[PDB]
């Protein structure tokens, strides 16, 4: 992976691959690393697949039912306290790094949660195996309070240099803007990666497969 | 008080009129039992308990109703003298874990607080009864000065500058409400818990009594300690001096 | 535990005509870095019996704690019994075996000290629970420097005066300071005797270094 | 209606005090202590002849020099031999020794009283057990005998009787026990005795017969061995 | 790391660095290792990340439930006793240099140190983290008996300046707070504001 | 990672006759390569009848002597009487056998009188396993001892000697001899040898100096 | 490696409107082979199936212990489940075990009830979803299967095209697998009828 | 009359009824005597035959080398309360190797004998013992009830007409103390005599002695054994 989360003048932005890896092969060319956990918060999620998408629906499902109970909008910080204290737990063997970002009642916040348990707080936060990458763009364009189109493409350009640099991150980059108001999933925010068109036809015609036996079985 | 077609055989039953008689009952147990008694002066608190004699077969310090909860804190019990030792006990205890935790001596108001929780836990269900006696505690130290507290029956808990508990509890308040307290040094209380008891005690009723004295404050350096046999043949010479 | 943290070095112990004396110096060393230099490592149990520890500090923290709590106790019931240095030292080494049993041991070596009845009390107990008594006793490298020291002393004169053996352990506990890399010239005095225990505060050892000039 | 635990005015246990009652109405058993062994007789008050008597065991061995006759509530029983045998294994395992008489009889009483309704283990008793015991044996202090019942006082016998007809025998041994006589009459007057207060007329097929003695082994006797004892009117 | 803390007379001077490590790489270039536990109490954070903010976070519900139930002021020594039996209990599975500093109407400026052991000792002053190796000799060279409050300040910002300069491990910004009767203050300095102590070469 | 055992040293010896029985041990307590007390005699005794003597890790040996005599008061009590030697070398059997998965690690020689009043002797492994013989040793030096007590007591490997029968003096002139000749080789050994004799009226101890190098 | 154990080699690919489940067909322990028979694919109600790659044991015990919910599941809910939703239980059954997984890598197809919509995805040894629009393989020949499936693929493919290509991958790859072979099935779902032929393959 | 059915009930008197029952059981129980000296201890008990042809039943049982104790009440109860003892005994001299303190013991059983006198569906110990000891405060002679109170004692009896034997004690108390082991154990078995019926009297056969103090350990004499004690009968008078 490559995940990135910035806290610009209104809210926040959330970015992330698409790439899943198994070994050193590409599983998944389009996979969902930017999770729901609440209609006002969002989590990026880094390491192990499984691990993410489990950790990332439990707190949800939780959230949920504690959003209920109060009838008001839940908070990022509760997000962040369920979270790293389920980590923790688990001394780090639940392979989550994770990037939360949400708007509240009380503002714009934004975390990185590691899978052992320890929590950040800061304007630009990176995970994944192309952090480093993604944080270098950070260090030198991250501004104070920009506007949304300035977050927007800063943090894709982020997750840019994670896929283009980083060998466990690649294809669409995926963009979560949160706003005291609005919010935008935008799932093919780009596509700057595509498999080059097939100019040569191997399309097996009908009959050039040898077959021993047959059953057809009818449904209504 | 008097309905009892079920409502008093168990502590997890409310009256009609919204009283727990197993309570009320534990309560009596207190009130047959012998006068206890305990005044805050201005540096420290008296404890004074008359301990009846049933037998003279019995050793002098038989029987005892004081008790060492912890090294600051006394105990002055009445009522039913098991469900007593086991509550000191308890009360030990949650002094000691006071301790092993956080290093320092347990504030009285405290433990009185811990103790009443635990008192009151007895109060609620049918699966046991609740404890058959009241106690008073007592400490002085020199940053929260003299402190005494009473735990009845139900759990609750009150800070008093003098109480009693006992066969002759409110014929022992209305003497008490004589002294100064505030103003008395704990050399001179000694001697006056001492008449209080001799005046209370039912000289034909009941039998011959022995007198059981405690202390804690400045001069006893903050520790809880029996009041010595000089002062205390001292105090009891007193009471019956003052039998004109 | 596993892997001890802050640790103190030597203990030293020896009995004399009129009770016992203890001696141990002030310091908690971190591996080779001396980082707590005003540490107290004996403790007074009650008025006829006192302990010294070596080895990991938090765990003798625990044990300080423990045994304040029992003699705390007994003076609660004023019964007229109280804990013989005996009978804590019989304690010790059932709590320390039983840590060893458990297989995560409270990584100490204790020295008992005390005065009961007419007859002077030296208790050794290691985190295994290997117990005896002695006329005297060294810890760590006090084993290995102090105690031939003590021994040579108590075969010429087996008992001793407290002034005696005072100045034995003062000897003794230069000698440390000299060949032990994990101590501190800071050390303090224990004393148990019959009117009760005594710890003295800050010492040091006056050393010698006319050595330094004779070798070319 | 109360619970099994409950104390009666007089300081008695009710579910005790009818647990005895129950033995009252067990088929009776007696017991002779001698200097040359010890004895137990039972009877075994068949109801039917189809029903087999060599089927109806009211003594049993607890090991080689210790045997015990039962009355009252024989299927309560079961478990009280079961632990009594267990325990007397267990000490030669451990100590390469056989447990004495008393030894054993304390180990089974301790088990009286351990019933109970609340604060209890998935599967304790909920009743006393309606039985009485008589435990023969020999060690080391010779031979002897002891009683056991319900409330879990155990004692040492010369001659003692459990049974619905413990009235008559009991009395009856107090007439003829001597603290010296021998095995033989031991034998002859505790079947004589038993013959005495029983329904069904005495032969060698309705009754019981074990003996103990420094000598020998815990010993069953059979039809015939019987039958030499029968003989006399 | 590099965390400090000095007593002085009505209260405690904490200071610490803001480097947060993942291997060679910093994480967190700004980390707040100051965390409060109470109005008067804090305590310095070093050693493991996840461990020591846990460890915080129990003891910060651990004393606001004592201290309400108690209806005092909270005692700094409880603070650090709960420390203590936390860092002592789980002392193999923990990873925790913690100094607890704070304020309190009984007993006034209190500086206690918990190193990874789980002991417990109160210290005029105390230093703890991976960076604190390179400043002992200073420390023991500058530090005097009666301190005033603005000398404390100048005095903790000097030695982690130094430790920062060495300690790879250690660096970024100073983040101090000073805590006395009438409250908590905190400050914080950037590049410039840094003490700088020439680099001292040839 | 950390080692709850440590060797100590010492060595037990038990000898058999037809009304006594002698169980002796040097009293040195060591540890790598150090003393930690001259004064460590590793007999005690348990009954009127019964001597026991333990060498190895004396954290163990401590241990094991303590679990040893509540269990003679919990037999006294349930059963009436004091146990026999017999039943105790019995006991210690299964005591030894409960921790097979974390032994004692111990050498344990009993000696005493049997229920005929005659001399008996069993000797133990850490786990448990025991028999009773007419002489043992058991510990540090246990290998040096043993050859000759085959030779002189058990008169083996000799031609024509005819087999007499084993008085007081000559088995106490034995066990200081063979200690004597062990603390010239084995470096645990030393000190003082302490002496246990058992008879018809009580136990009797004995003090002979040895090498204290 | 714990999967080469015992190989095998699963894959499934999307048509119009139909969609085609294929596998190898041999069972060995390591270097030898035992049954050439042996069933990797598994019904879990008319139009959907399930294949399992990996360790024989788990291969067998997932679809054993899936079926079980699965029954429970239609008949306290009165419908056949959705392709989606039997995802999710596969996802949830392997997630259960994260610290103790069950050696397979599933493969799922088949129509969604009612709308007979196309569906396939694979999962992890812990159950992780990764649905896709062309194919998804599983076994130890999973980069030869790879290399076929990205090169033979073709958008539209109706029930016969879709036949030739799934079969023309899964025989390719599998000729260069030593542990994957000895036969191969193909499974082809329509909304009328489906279709199960065996492949004349190499066995060697 | 419906509140006597369980400990935990609490009779509008401020009584529980099943606690007095309990204690009902230490009067049906045969009469025992415990009185004490400056350095002895001597506990004397007298024995009942169920049917004068089995064995008087045990009275007095061991518990420490220091501690010994005599019953009133039920046996089952005794030997479950008296294990109890033993094992505390046991666990002092394991953990201590010091004979633990009598006091501390039987006020280990104040605490051990409460707890089922709060608990639905518990009863109360239907025992009373009068333990003997000797330790670093000299003799002691206690009382243990149903209830779990205990006393310490300068001489105590209880069990059925033990009112008698109380008298007599309560008389000669004042020679107790400086007076000599031979003289006690007489003062002793004279007050167990009160209880009996002017027919019957004292024999080797329904005496039993138990004895503690300085010089020798806890030690029971029963047959043979008591008969030193009862040569010196000083013959009854009314
Ligand atoms: C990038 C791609 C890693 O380079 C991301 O961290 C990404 C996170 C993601 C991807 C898809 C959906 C949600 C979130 N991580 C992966 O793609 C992840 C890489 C990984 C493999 C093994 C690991 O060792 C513990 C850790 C991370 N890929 C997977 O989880 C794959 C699909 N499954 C496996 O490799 C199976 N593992 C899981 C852990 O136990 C051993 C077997
Ligand atoms: C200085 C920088 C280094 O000693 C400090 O001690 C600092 C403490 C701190 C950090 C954040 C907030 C408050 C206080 N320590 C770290 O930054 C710490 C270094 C460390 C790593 C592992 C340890 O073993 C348990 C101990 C110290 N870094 C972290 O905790 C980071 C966030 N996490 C990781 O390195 C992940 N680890 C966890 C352990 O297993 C290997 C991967």
């Amino acid at each position: 992976t490559t995940i990135a989360g910035v806290v610009y003048k209104d809210g926040i932005v959330l970015g992330a691959d698409t790439r899943a890896t198994e070994g050193m092969v590409v599983a998944d060319k389009n996979c969902s690393k930017i999770h729901f956990i609440s209609p006002n918060i969002y989590c990026c999620g880094a390491g192990t697949a499984a691990d993410t998408d489990m950790t990332t629906q439990l707190i949800s499902s939780n959230l949920e039912l504690h959003s209920l109970t109060t009838g008001r909008l839940p908070r990022v910080v509760t997000a962040n306290r369920m979270l790293k204290q389920m980590l923790f737990r688990y001394q780090g063997y639940i392979g989550a790094a994770l990037v939360l970002g949400g708007v509240d009642v009380t503002g714009p916040h934004l975390y990185s949660i590691y899978p052992h348990g320890s929590t950040d707080k800061l304007p630009y936060v990176t995970m994944g195996s192309g952090s480093l990458a993604a944080m270098a763009v950070f260090e030198d364009k991250f501004r104070p309070d920009m506007e949304e189109e300035e977050a927007k493409k800063l943090v894709s350009e982020a997750i840019a240099a994670g896929i283009f640099n980083d060998l466990g991150s690649g294809s669409n980059i995926d963009l979560c803007v949160i706003s005291k108001s609005k919010l935008d999933f935008l799932r093919p925010f780009s596509v700057p990666n595509k498999k080059g068109t097939r100019l040569g036809r191997y399309r097996c015609e009908k009959g050039t497969t040898a077959v021993l036996t047959e059953k057809v079985t009818p449904l209504e | 008080s008097s309905i009892g077609t079920g409502y008093d055989l168990s502590a997890s039953t409310f009256s009609p009129d919204g009283r727990v008689f197993q309570v009320e009952y534990a309560m009596k147990a207190v009130e047959n039992s012998s006068t206890a008694i305990g005044i805050r002066c201005k540096d420290g608190v008296v404890f004074g308990v008359e301990k009846l004699v049933l037998s003279k077969l019995y050793e002098e310090g038989s029987n005892k109703r004081l008790f060492n909860v912890d090294r600051h804190v006394g105990m002055a019990v009445a009522g039913l003298l098991a469900d007593a030792r086991s509550l000191a006990d308890i009360a030990r205890e949650e002094a000691s874990n006071f301790r092993s935790n956080f290093g320092y001596n347990i504030p009285l108001k405290h433990l009185a607080d811990r103790v009443a929780m635990y008192v009151h836990a007895y109060t609620l269900y049918s699966a046991v009864r609740p404890f058959g006696c009241s106690f008073m505690l007592g400490s002085y130290s020199a940053n929260d000065g003299a402190q005494l507290y009473m735990i009845d029956p139900s759990g609750v808990s009150y800070g008093y500058w003098g109480c009693a508990i006992g066969k002759a509890r409110q014929a022992a308040k209305t003497e008490i409400e004589k002294l100064q307290m505030k103003e008395m040094t704990c050399r001179d209380v000694v001697k006056e818990v001492a008449k209080i008891i001799y005046i209370v005690h039912d000289e034909v009723k009941d039998k011959a009594f022995e007198l059981e004295l405690s202390w804690v404050g400045e001069l006893t350096k903050g520790r809880h300690e029996i009041v010595p046999k000089d002062i205390r043949e001292e105090a009891e010479k007193y009471a019956k001096e003052s039998l004109k | 535990t596993q892997n001890p943290m802050v640790t103190g070095t030597s203990v030293l112990g020896v009995k004399f005509d009129g009770g016992v004396v203890i001696a141990a110096d002030m310091l908690g060393s971190y591996g080779s870095l001396a980082r707590f230099r005003n540490i107290s490592r004996i403790m007074r149990v009650n008025d006829s019996t006192m302990l010294g520890a070596s080895g990991d500090y938090a765990d003798f923290q625990y044990l300080k704690q423990v045994l304040g709590q029992m003699v705390i106790d007994e003076e609660l019931l004023g019964d007229g019994h109280s804990y013989s240095p005996r009978a804590i030292h019989s304690w010790l080494t059932r709590a320390m075996y039983s840590r060893r049993s458990k297989m995560n041991p409270l990584w100490n070596t204790m020295v008992i000290g005390g005065y009961a009845d007419g007859e002077s009390f030296l208790g050794y107990v290691d985190m295994l629970g290997v117990a005896y008594e002695a006329p005297s006793l060294a810890t760590g490298y006090g084993a290995y420097l102090a105690q031939p020291l003590l021994r040579e002393v108590l075969e010429k004169q087996p008992v001793l005066s407290q002034t005696e053996a005072r100045e034995l352990v003062e000897r003794c506990m230069r000698v440390l300071y000299y060949r032990d890399a994990r101590s501190y010239n800071r050390f303090q005095i224990a004393t148990v005797t019959e009117k009760g225990v005594e710890i003295e505060g800050p010492l040091s050892a006056q050393t010698n270094w006319d050595i330094a000039h004779m070798i070319s | 209606d109360r619970g099994v635990n409950t104390f009666s005015p007089e300081g008695r246990l009710f579910q005790v005090e009818y647990a005895i009652e129950a033995i009252k109405l067990g088929s009776t058993a007696i017991g002779i202590q001698t200097s040359e062994g010890v004895c137990l007789a039972v009877e075994k008050r068949i109801t039917s002849p189809l029903m087999e008597p060599s089927s109806i065991e009211k003594i049993v061995e607890i090991d080689a020099h210790i045997g015990c006759a039962m009355s009252g509530l024989i299927a309560d029983a079961k478990t009280l031999i079961d632990k009594a045998r267990v325990e007397t294994q267990n000490h030669w395992f451990t100590y390469n020794e056989t447990m004495t008489v008393e030894s054993v009889t304390q180990a089974v009483s301790n088990l009286a009283l351990q019933f109970g309704e609340e604060d209890a283990d998935p599967g304790a008793m909920s009743r006393p057990f309606g039985v009485a015991l008589l435990f023969g044996g020999v060690d080391e202090k010779g031979p002897q005998l002891f009683h056991m019942d319900p409330s879990g006082t155990f004692v040492q016998c010369d001659a003692r009787a459990i049974g619905s007809a413990s009235e008559g025998a009991q009395s009856s041994l107090q007439e003829v026990y001597h603290k010296s006589m021998t095995l033989k009459e031991a034998i002859k007057s505790s079947l004589i005795i038993l013959k005495q207060v029983m329904e069904e007329k005495l032969n060698a097929t309705n009754i019981e017969l074990a003996t103990v003695q420094p000598g020998q082994n815990f010993h069953m006797f059979t039809k015939e061995e019987l039958e030499e004892v029968i003989k006399d009117i | 790391t590099t965390i400090m803390a000095v007593q002085f007379n009505g209260g405690v001077v904490l200071g610490a660095d803001s480097r947060t490590t993942t291997g060679s790489y910093i994480a967190n270039r700004v980390t707040d290792k100051l965390t409060p536990i109470h109005d008067h109490i804090f305590c310095c954070r070093s050693g493991s990340a996840a461990d020591t903010q846990a460890v915080a976070d129990a003891v910060t519900y651990q004393l606001g439930f004592h201290s309400i139930e108690l209806n005092e002021p909270p005692l700094v020594h409880t603070a650090a006793s709960l420390f203590k039996e936390m860092c002592y209990r789980y002392r193999e599975d923990l990873m925790a240099g913690i100094i607890i500093a704070g304020w309190d109407p009984q007993e006034g400026g209190q500086v206690y140190s918990v190193p990874m052991g789980g002991m417990m000792v109160r210290q005029s002053f105390a230093i703890g983290g991976s960076g604190s190796s390179y400043i002992y000799g200073y420390v023991d060279a500058t530090y005097r008996e009666g301190m005033t409050k603005d000398e404390c300040l100048q005095f903790t910002a000097n030695a982690l300046a130094l430790a920062m300069e060495r300690d790879g491990s250690s660096g970024g910004v100073i983040r101090l707070a000073a805590i006395q009767e009438s409250g908590v203050e905190r400050q914080v300095l950037l590049g410039d504001q840094i003490p700088k102590f020439t680099i001292a070469t040839l | 990672r950390f080692s709850p055992y440590a060797f100590n040293g010492g060595t037990v010896l038990a000898i058999a006759g037809e009304d006594f029985s002698i169980v002796a041990s040097d009293t040195r307590l060591s540890e790598g390569f150090s003393i930690h007390t001259r004064d460590s005699p590793k007999c005690y005794k348990l009954t009127d009848k019964t001597v026991i003597g333990c060498s190895g890790f004396h954290g163990d040996c401590l241990t094991l002597t303590k679990i040893i005599e509540a269990r003679l008061k919990m037999y006294k009590h349930s059963n009436n009487k004091a146990m026999t030697t017999g039943a105790i070398a019995a006991m210690l059997s299964t005591i030894l056998y409960s921790r097979r998965f974390f032994p004692y690690y111990v050498y344990n020689i009993i000696g005493g009188l049997d229920e005929e009043g005659k001399g008996a002797v069993y000797s133990f492994d850490p786990v448990g396993s025991y028999q009773r013989d007419s002489f043992k040793a058991g510990g540090s030096a246990s290998a040096m001892l043993q050859p000759l007590l085959d030779n002189q007591v058990g008169f083996k490997n000799m031609q024509n000697v005819e087999h007499v029968p084993l008085t007081l003096d000559r088995a106490m002139r034995l066990v200081k001899d063979v200690f004597i000749s062990a603390a010239e080789r084995d470096v645990y050994t030393g000190d003082a040898l302490r002496i246990c004799i058992v008879t018809k009226e009580g136990i009797r101890e004995e003090t002979v100096p040895l090498r204290k190098d | 490696s714990i999967m080469s154990y015992n190989g095998g080699a699963v894959m499934a690919m999307k048509g119009k409107n139909c969609v085609a489940i294929a596998a190898d067909r041999r069972f060995g322990i390591q270097a030898q082979m035992v049954t050439t028979d042996f069933q990797k694919i598994f019904p879990m109600g008319d139009r959907l199936y399930i294949g399992l790659a990996g360790l024989a044991t788990d291969v067998q015990t997932v679809a054993q212990r899936l079926k079980f919910r699965l029954n429970l599941y239609e008949l306290k809910e009165g419908r056949q489940i959705k392709p989606y939703t039997l995802m999710s239980m596969v996802a949830n059954l392997l997630y259960e075990k994260r610290f103790g997984p069950y050696y397979t890598e599933p493969v799922i197809a088949g129509l969604d009830p009612k709308t007979f919509k196309p569906f396939i995805c694979s999962l992890d040894l812990i159950g992780c979803p990764m649905v896709t629009d062309d194919f998804v393989v599983s076994g130890t020949c999973s980069e030869q299967m790879y290399g076929m499936c990205e090169s033979l693929w073709e958008p539209n493919m109706d029930p016969e095209h879709l036949f030739e290509t799934i079969s023309q991958a899964m025989l390719n790859a599998v000729d260069r697998d030593a542990v994957s072979g000895m036969g191969v099935i193909v499974h082809v779902i329509e909304k009328d009828k489906i279709t199960t032929r065996t492949l004349k393959a190499r066995m060697d | 009359n419906q509140y006597d059915n369980d400990v935990t009930v609490w009779s509008p008197q401020g009584r529980i009824h099943q606690i007095e029952y309990a204690m009902e059981a230490v009067k049906q129980g045969s009469a025992t005597v415990g009185l004490k000296s400056k350095t002895h201890a001597v506990l004397v008990a007298l024995k009942r035959a169920q049917s004068e042809l089995a064995a008087h039943q045990k009275k007095i049982l061991h518990v420490d080398n220091h501690i010994g104790i005599s019953i009133a009440g039920l046996t089952a109860d005794a030997r479950l309360l008296c294990n109890f003892m033993r094992q505390e005994c046991l666990d002092s001299r394991f953990v201590f190797d010091r004979p633990l303190p009598v006091s501390r013991l039987v006020s280990l059983i104040g605490s051990k004998t409460q707890i089922p006198t709060q608990r639905y569906g518990r009863r109360p110990y239907g025992v009373g013992l009068l333990i003997a000891g000797y330790d670093d405060m000299g003799p002691h002679i206690f009382q243990t009830c149903p209830s779990a109170n205990y006393f310490d004692c300068r001489a105590m009896s209880i069990g059925a007409r033990s009112q008698s034997a109380r008298t007599y004690l309560e008389r000669h108390m004042s020679e107790f103390m400086e007076c000599n082991l031979d003289e006690l154990v007489k003062h002793g078995l004279r007050a167990l005599r009160e209880t009996l019926p002017a027919e019957q009297d004292l024999t080797t056969k329904n005496v039993s002695i138990g004895i503690v103090g300085k010089d020798l350990e806890f030690t029971i004499y029963d047959d043979d054994d008591v008969s030193p004690f009862l040569d010196g009968l000083e013959e009854r008078p009314q």
